């Protein structure tokens, strides 16, 4: 239901465990055969998130993204399963709880965490107490009303790699 | 930092704040649909009213950038329309005489009503034996009594408290909240900027008078043979030179002689191939309409009603304890998914009006999904006649034979040539005058030009002469009726009608033959023309630099309107026009009439 | 190689290999021949 964020990306380590553990989509490495990819362990990058910015999960992204919160890398390479979450996730009272943030301070690498929440000007007022000329927030909410269509209505987001990591995987057969 | 930049991080609160409570509110309205309270009125209790706040303090909150230094076209236009402001435009105790204004008779217009004195009897509802009077209506003194009744009464009903705000809010007109009455206006026309990208001023109106000045026998024999039917119906006298009251036929229209078609029927003895009788021979339907009638007019593919809204809309006008009426209503939300809900009842009309509404939207989006507030359109004439011009437009008669309903009857032989062709030609005709005028009225009424003083005498025979045009009493200025007018209320200019429909005339002509149809030089083509797609996209509509000639049209056709294959379609018009109207004669000399 | 990235660059990796062994065992035959060369100027005037 709740996952770990961008920035909190979790050791769900799934691996390292004996082998006892929805439309498709193919970008990267050598889709069409199972056991010889390289899941070794596993930080997760997974949250529900809009749908509509599946074109800016790709190599080479500009826009609101990939300007102030997060792009990614033109190394992007994978086959996943892209599949929509609207009879699980499209609410019918208006749903803020997910909060999304509007701006980046630094240039950053992927796969790690920045949780500055002082309470962020993004202009030059001194912001004592007193929101407005030019005053803001670190985190913004979202915001779901009864119908949100395919773009923000969050996919089951399945729209990631099959990364190529560093240690032996745990996928095989006899 | 930038215009762009500050409004920018705005405006990515802003359409989240404005669309989403705006969105609120339209939703707040359905809900209202649904069942009716107060806290349903601004809610459709809180949210119309938190709405209407937010927006005025929007302004106050946000009414902070200048213009002076501005050499380009988006951010001028931009920041104009931004420090353009609610509550908070001019100093205090005027602003607050001009919010009473505004709210106070924004209800009153509404609640205000009366009865009649006459006979002690009873006074009640009126609408519907009048409105079948309005199907079938061809009746004398009627005509006469029933235009000095209506636009009698309305009068001291709409006068005390749009008084307070049409006629108070008048004399500030007489300094109209801006400068005024003439030149302000007559200062505008010309885009600012100079020496290669903006407008002209005269063309469009001197073509304009070059085509009505001698249309007019087009009235004369027209009006002559649709004249004998009006006066072997209507009252009483014939000459050449008359006067005539209009208003109740039962109600306000009785405007077309297309709308005086009952009597003259399409096709006469073989059944007409119209969509009830010859759509029945072809098997459809109306809640097949919505349906079958995707299927029946735009088999081109409608776009769905979404799901769960074919679920929940209870789509004809409820008739249960839920007072609505589904007269075309949209829904339209964005949200990075691309999605458009409309009532509509798709006849070929609606074909027409389903492909340019989606390219009414088009235009909207060209002012509305651009960049937020960069979502700016081409010009003022251009926002709603846009869906009932392009209507017209997408009129492709023999490209919906290819769909299969226009035979090739256009033919000529006297009698039933006469009803059949002129009677296309007659809805393709029409007529301009008063709106002609009015709309000058408009434009040369925004700086100061208007004679107030010397009450009695001069407003008497200014007036006299002024309205001068017959109705059996006047409905007139110092017996103060005439400022009730629908297009002053909720701001639907005519103008908008005529540019577009230059627009129509042209790009149509290469829409329906050109590209490369079947057929003659009216008919127009498209057909598998996603090149013509691209050639819309390509040289007319980009902006003012080289202009709306650029990047659409002098491809899909050029600029002004024509009636050149409607010449070929409508010599017979003027020969037969000229040999028969001499009852009815150039102006008045006020001796021959029919009407007097 | 084969099994992850295909020869749009295993072509050029081939063709890279192909000619840096053309260089470098042409040059083994090359400077073994000039050696041979030399090997062969020495074995005659040993043999004289």
């Amino acid at each position: 239901t709740r996952f770990a964020s961008v920035y909190a990306w979790n050791r769900k380590r799934i691996s390292n465990c004996v082998a006892d553990y929805s439309t498709f989509k193919c970008y990267g490495v050598s889709p069409t055969k199972l056991n010889d990819l390289c899941f070794t362990n596993v930080y997760a990058d997974s949250f529900v998130i809009r749908g509509d910015e599946v074109r800016q999960i790709a190599p080479g992204q500009t826009g609101k993204i990939a300007d102030y919160n997060y792009k990614l890398p033109d190394d992007f390479t994978g086959c996943v399963i892209a599949w929509n979450s609207n009879n699980l996730d499209s609410k019918v009272g208006g749903n803020y709880n997910y909060l999304f943030r509007l701006f980046r301070k630094s240039n950053l690498k992927p796969f790690e965490r920045d949780i500055s929440t002082e309470i962020y000007q993004a202009g030059s007022t001194p912001c004592n107490g007193v929101e407005g000329f030019n005053c803001y927030f670190p985190l913004q909410s979202y915001g779901f009303q009864p119908t949100n269509g395919v773009g923000y209505q969050p996919y089951r987001v399945v729209v990631l790699s099959f990364e190529l990591l560093h240690a032996p995987a745990t996928v095989c057969g006899p | 930092s930038t215009t762009e930049d500050l409004a920018k991080t705005f405006l990515e609160k802003f359409n989240y704040e404005a669309e989403e409570l705006s969105y609120q509110n339209s939703l707040a309205s359905w809900n209202y649909n649904t069942n009716i309270t107060d806290e349903n009125i601004q809610k459709m209790n809180i949210a119309g009213a938190k709405w209407s706040a937010f927006y005025e303090e929007e302004s106050q909150h946000a009414k902070t950038y200048p213009l002076e230094e501005i050499q380009d076209p988006i951010i001028k236009r931009q920041l104009r329309a931004l420090q353009q402001s609610g509550s908070s435009v001019l100093s205090a105790d005027k602003r607050e005489r001009l919010n009473t204004i505004l709210n106070a008779m924004s209800t009153i217009y509404s609640t205000g009503k009366a009865c009649n004195p006459n006979n002690p009897q009873e006074c009640l509802l009126l609408e519907p034996g009048l409105d079948d009077i309005m199907e079938n209506s061809k009746d004398y003194n009627e005509r006469l009594w029933a235009w000095e009744g209506w636009r009698s009464e309305v009068g001291k009903q709409l006068r005390p408290l749009y008084e307070e705000y049409v006629a108070l809010k008048n004399e500030m007109a007489r300094a109209n909240n801006y400068e005024d009455y003439g030149d302000y206006w007559r200062g505008d026309y010309e885009e600012e900027w100079a020496d290669g990208y903006n407008y002209s001023r005269n063309q469009l109106i001197e073509d304009v008078e070059h085509t009505f000045t001698q249309i007019k026998p087009l009235y004369e024999h027209l009006h002559a043979y649709v004249r004998a039917k009006l006066m072997d119906a209507y009252p009483s006298r014939i000459s050449p030179t008359g006067c005539l009251p209009a208003h109740l036929l039962g109600d306000m229209w009785g405007r077309f002689w297309t709308n005086l078609y009952p009597l003259m029927v399409p096709f006469g003895q073989k059944p007409n191939i119209d969509v009830t009788d010859a759509m029945v021979n072809q098997s459809w339907d109306a809640r097949r309409i919505f349906k079958e009638a995707e299927k029946f007019f735009v088999s081109v593919g409608l776009p769905n009603m979404t799901e769960g809204f074919w679920q929940n809309s209870m789509l004809t006008e409820p008739g249960d304890n839920r007072k609505v009426v589904c007269h075309p209503t949209a829904w339209d939300l964005g949200k990075h998914d691309f999605r458009i809900k409309m009532c509509t009842k798709v006849t070929m009309d609606d074909f027409l009006t389903a492909h340019h509404e989606m390219g009414h939207i088009q235009y909207d989006m060209a002012y509305a999904a651009q960049p937020f507030l960069l979502r700016n359109g081409a010009n003022e004439g251009f926002h709603e006649a846009v869906g009932e011009i392009m209507s017209l437009s997408a009129a492709t008669p023999n490209h919906l034979k290819n769909i299969g309903l226009l035979p090739p009857d256009f033919s000529e032989d006297s009698e039933t040539d006469i009803n059949f062709l002129l009677k296309q030609a007659l809805t393709i005709v029409g007529t301009l005058p008063f709106t002609y005028m009015l709309e000058k009225w408009r434009w040369m009424v925004f700086k100061g030009e208007i004679p107030k003083e010397q009450w009695m005498q001069k407003w008497w025979e200014m007036k006299r002469d002024i309205v001068g045009v017959v109705e059996p009493l006047p409905h007139d200025e110092t017996y103060c009726d005439p400022a009730a007018l629908f297009h002053v209320a909720n701001d639907y200019s005519f103008i908008r009608y005529y540019t577009r429909t230059i627009y129509q005339f042209q790009f149509q002509e290469a829409l329906c033959q050109i590209a490369k149809h079947e057929g003659p030089l009216y008919k127009c083509d498209i057909s598998n023309s996603r090149e013509a797609g691209q050639k819309l996209h390509e040289m007319l509509s980009l902006g003012r630099s080289k202009p709306w000639t650029f990047a659409l049209e002098r491809v899909v056709g050029a600029k002004t309107m024509d009636v050149r294959p409607l010449l070929n379609y409508f010599e017979p018009l003027f020969t037969w026009l000229k040999e028969q109207n001499r009852n009815s004669f150039v102006g008045w000399n006020t001796d021959w009439s029919p009407y007097a | 190689i084969l099994s992850r990235l295909d020869p749009p660059e295993a072509e050029v990796q081939i063709d890279r290999l192909i000619t840096g062994r053309l260089q470098s065992l042409q040059t083994y035959v090359t400077q073994q021949l000039i050696r041979a060369a030399e090997i062969r100027a020495s074995a005659n005037l040993a043999a004289t």
